[PDB]
DNA sequence: TGCGAAATTCCATGACA
DNA sequence: ATTGTCATGGAATTTCGCA
DNA sequence: TGCGAAATTCCATGACA
DNA sequence: ATTGTCATGGAATTTCGCA
């Protein structure tokens, strides 16, 4: 068996919905699964249209061999289906109520959940502009399994934005508080 | 003056007139018996106002302007006094073409890392397209890869958001840029300072500098050509198709794609290259950092007979940029301070501003 | 296609797949083990379909067309399906560049009389000088003498008006111009007719055949510049000035102002020329046509390495004269009827019309 | 003594008033001495102003070392005097009342007078039109004296308008009736 | 029949949109 | 059925002035 | 160790206003 | 305080296939 590249599989999800910022809702997610690499699109709705619309500006840098998802509806629909044999792309659903990535995508996920929530804190609104610094950080980081960052598998440099500062994700008592006033 | 030539006619030799020819008074006026007929000698003191009138007939050149004087006076040394002129006439020389080439062009080294330089640009205007009129074009300096922005006008805002969403893949140490307006603004230099970007400018009005993204112009135009043809011109669509379908052509003297440059391995395209598929991507990023590295560079070409190249304390002018019609298209002399390269100079200009400049947009003063 | 491959996979040899490589059948399709690694060999009925799909992915040309190919198959002799693909993509022909240069210029013959051809054209618009806007300009062929007026329009009815000024004086064998509405008007045609001039025109949007007149305006605009300077453009009042001061002008290289060329002696003007002045009328007009004979003429340049001169029966393709925005800069492919010289030619366009055509403004088309 | 030349000598005049064409009722005529080379200009006035003009448009081809004309108002007044000196142009007049010129000169000023009259008549208003080609035929008719043409003589070539048909110059009977009826 | 310097000729460069 | 041209100003070469 | 032809490399040309 | 570049497609040169 042949070793694991980059665009060999891309983990697509969708988080939200989210405190509206600039008329947005949700973030495509997007993962390389060999390197651990991480697009984010903001949308305004989990639908089928706005993932083609989302995925038409990253397929234009890079195309996956294979997509694999859940079964949201999204990307279930057959226009998405019609959308992805255009490109020669093949489609992967996980089995429903049963969601499997890998470990290292898993992981990856949980910080992104992690890392926005910690941002979204006092400033719940203004997450559409932090978008890029949160892809920045999310690549960037150091892999315990491998040596290298994402950015180091996809590009074999190093970075010039390293985030030598490993930060706590943990919310602070003052941040803990606070999101549990914006709940109410 | 009237002393000189009071000793000559009377049979005296004076340095500069030979003696073997018969210099007389006729009319009031020192005249000589030269091959090509007889010929005035004015006192020195007459000489000046002789060649100006001369020169200014038509404002002619060395020889025009001697062959005029020549035809009624003669005097020793008469180019020495027509060059002279030349050289003091401020329409001539904030007019007239330079007749000397730049000296031959640097091929700078190529940046070592993706993501090192990027060299960016404006197309357009274009025919309006969903409404936007401009192309936002980013060229990654070493791998050639490249990403295509279309926006509503060549404006600070519009670059900003586009490189927002570019800059979420990568921060670049440099983005090298020509002088418009939209890259020169202090609200750019805030946005690159913020994000430890450093702005390198290009000598105005000389797009050569900016040649890497320029070059990719060309390309891009013609791939939309082609792909227009009949049909009326909707390219806001085609931006994405055609930064793929570059991305991923073979240049002929590389023997790479701009995408395998930067990624060591084909996507899911059509006809992707297969030939590293046993190797872990690790073996394959070896590989790649061996291929980035012995690309070909090009040489200096050598220089045309009748280049010059600048020295500092050189009298010099700049071409005049937009130039309004029966209008000088050179600036009044100024200094070379520094020469930053053979072909990159600093000049002092009589305001008295500093200027980087190309060399391609100077010519040396004539006549000193 | 099918058969030609069945013989292969069982040994036997077919002409143009070397004997020294085993050929397998995988996955069920017949593949090669070559240095580079293991290619697909398509039927011959496919060949073409995969060369159209590599090359239409960014309208590639040759080499870069062939790298995609190579990447997933091998058959004898690719290059050659390439480049019948690339001769027949219409997109590619009418858009790309050329990359060879037209033969040397030719320097025709000196006209050999005053009168005998006249070199015309406008310059324009101006900036507005007393409510006029373009100048018409007269250079005959063999004194490069020059009359200048000034016009409200580049129109046939100022252009009539202008010359039934200047044939006043003599009337011209030819007239040569561009094709400028002016010119080619059946007004501006009936007006030579009556005067028994023939009309010349210049193949279409290739100044350089006008070069006469062309080069005339340089001086002209470079000496209304030197003239204005520092002052508003009121450049009216200056052609007369402007007229005189040109024509007589030396020329370096021929040692004879135009003035001098036309009359054989200076008028009353600065530094006019004595030389002849103990010569009878007679003597002086017998000394100028030897002077008329003799004139420096230049010989054609060497040819760049890299030229090509065109042949009857050729294809080649017409300049786009304007083109639009991302609209192809050449027009379909035409035949060359008649080779008039080696810089002209004349087409048969596949409307198909007969038009006579610069060499400058064609191309060969590639690829046969 | 040197021989005569081209521009050596311009001898200048006015013809008219004449029956206005193109609100023009004046033709200053100029005449070079050596060659007998004619040039006319319409003028609307025979004043200093239309002279120097018309004189304007001559002198920027060529320049006369000497005018000679009569006495008349235009070329004695002060301006005419100042032009003339800021062109290096010396100024000559015939006495009052006592017109010299050459034979040349006398001559084909007559060739003028008579080539007009005979034009104007059954079109005394169209001659404005007609001024480049009297010019032509002026300058292109042979030369008893010399062998040449003025054309010839000025330029050293033939001309591609030879008048080869010498013509009558003379009124004939239809036009003499018809010339005394436009006086009436 | 030869020197140093002035004069003349050579000719690449650029610009006529 | 038509077609480059020529001012410019340093460099190269020739000629001049004198011996 | 040398042939004819295919493959590859060379590189002038032109175009990014 | 900065700096030309590179697709194109015939021609030149090298390598291939075979002996
Ligand atoms: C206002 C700031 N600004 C200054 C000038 C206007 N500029 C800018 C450009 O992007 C370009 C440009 O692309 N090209 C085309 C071109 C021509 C020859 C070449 F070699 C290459 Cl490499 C490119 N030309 C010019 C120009 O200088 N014309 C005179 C230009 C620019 O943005
Ligand atoms: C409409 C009829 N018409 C056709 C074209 C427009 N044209 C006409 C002109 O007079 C000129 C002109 O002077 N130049 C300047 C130029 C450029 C390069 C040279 F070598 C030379 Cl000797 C002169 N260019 C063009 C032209 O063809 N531009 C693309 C031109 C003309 O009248
Ligand atoms: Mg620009
Ligand atoms: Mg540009
Ligand atoms: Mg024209
Ligand atoms: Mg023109
Ligand atoms: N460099
Ligand atoms: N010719
Ligand atoms: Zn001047
Ligand atoms: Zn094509």
């Amino acid at each position: 068996d042949r070793p694991q590249k980059p665009f060999d599989k891309f983990f697509i999800d969708y988080i939200g919905p989210l405190p509206p910022s600039q008329g947005y809702l949700y973030v495509l997610v997007v993962v390389d699964g060999m390197t651990g690499f991480t697009w984010l699109y903001p949308t305004k709705a989990p639908s089928t249209s706005a993932t083609v619309k989302s995925l038409n500006v990253l397929t234009s840098i890079a195309i996956p061999k294979v997509i694999h998802s859940d079964q949201g509806a999204a990307f279930t629909s057959s226009t998405f289906a019609e959308w992805a044999k255009e490109r020669g792309i093949h489609l992967e659903f996980s089995t429903p109520y049963h969601p499997q990535s890998s470990g290292k995508v898993e992981r990856k996920h949980s910080d992104i959940k992690r890392l926005l929530t910690k941002l979204l804190v006092g400033r719940p609104t203004k997450w559409y502009d932090l978008l890029p610094v949160v892809q920045l950080a999310l690549n960037n980081t150091y892999s315990p399994v491998l040596k290298y960052t994402p950015h180091q598998l996809l590009f074999g440099i190093d970075s010039n934005t390293p985030f030598a500062n490993q930060d706590t994700l943990d919310l602070t008592r003052e941040e803990e508080l606070s999101l549990l006033q914006e709940i109410r | 003056l009237d002393a000189e030539l009071d000793q000559l006619l009377q049979g005296h030799y004076i340095k500069g007139y030979p003696k073997q020819y018969t210099y007389f008074l006729e009319d009031g006026k020192v005249k000589v018996s030269r091959p090509e007929g007889v010929k005035i000698i004015p006192p020195q003191s007459d000489r000046q106002k002789i060649v100006l009138q001369a020169h200014n007939l038509a404002h002619t050149g060395r020889e025009a302007t001697l062959l005029k004087i020549a035809n009624l006076y003669w005097w020793p040394n008469m180019r020495k006094d027509v060059v002279k002129q030349l050289g003091r006439c401020q329409q001539c020389l904030i007019t007239n073409a330079s007749n000397k080439a730049s000296g031959p062009i640097l091929r700078p080294d190529r940046p070592q890392k993706p993501f090192d330089k990027f060299f960016i640009d404006y197309i357009g205007p274009l025919p309006p397209s969903q409404g936007y009129l401009y192309v936002l074009v980013v060229v990654d300096g070493m791998t050639g890869f490249t990403w295509l922005y279309p926006t509503k006008a060549p404006s600070t805002s519009a670059t900003v958001k586009s490189l927002n969403v570019l800059t979420s893949i990568a921060i670049p140490k440099v983005i090298h840029s020509d002088q418009g307006a939209a890259f020169t603004s202090s609200t750019f230099a805030e946005w690159a300072k913020e994000r430890g970007i450093h702005l390198e400018f290009s000598t105005p009005y000389h797009p050569q500098s900016s040649g890497k993204v320029e070059r990719k112009h060309s390309d891009i135009k013609r791939l939309l050509t082609k792909l227009l043809v009949g049909r009326p011109t909707k390219w806001y669509d085609l931006l994405p198709v055609v930064q793929l379908a570059l991305n991923n052509t073979y240049s002929p003297v590389l023997k790479y794609t701009p995408h395998q440059l930067l990624f060591g391995i084909d996507s899911n395209t059509p006809f992707a290259n297969q030939d590293t598929l046993d190797l872990t991507r690790e073996e394959e990023l070896s590989l790649l950092q061996e291929i980035r590295t012995s690309l070909y560079h090009p040489s200096t070409p050598p220089a045309s007979s009748r280049s010059w190249s600048p020295v500092v304390g050189q009298l010099v002018q700049e071409r005049v940029a937009r130039p309004a019609s029966l209008r000088p298209r050179w600036h009044k002399p100024s200094t070379v301070l520094k020469v930053l390269n053979p072909r990159t100079v600093v000049i002092l200009d009589h305001l008295g501003n500093n200027r980087t400049v190309s060399i391609d947009n100077l010519k040396p003063t004539s006549h000193q």
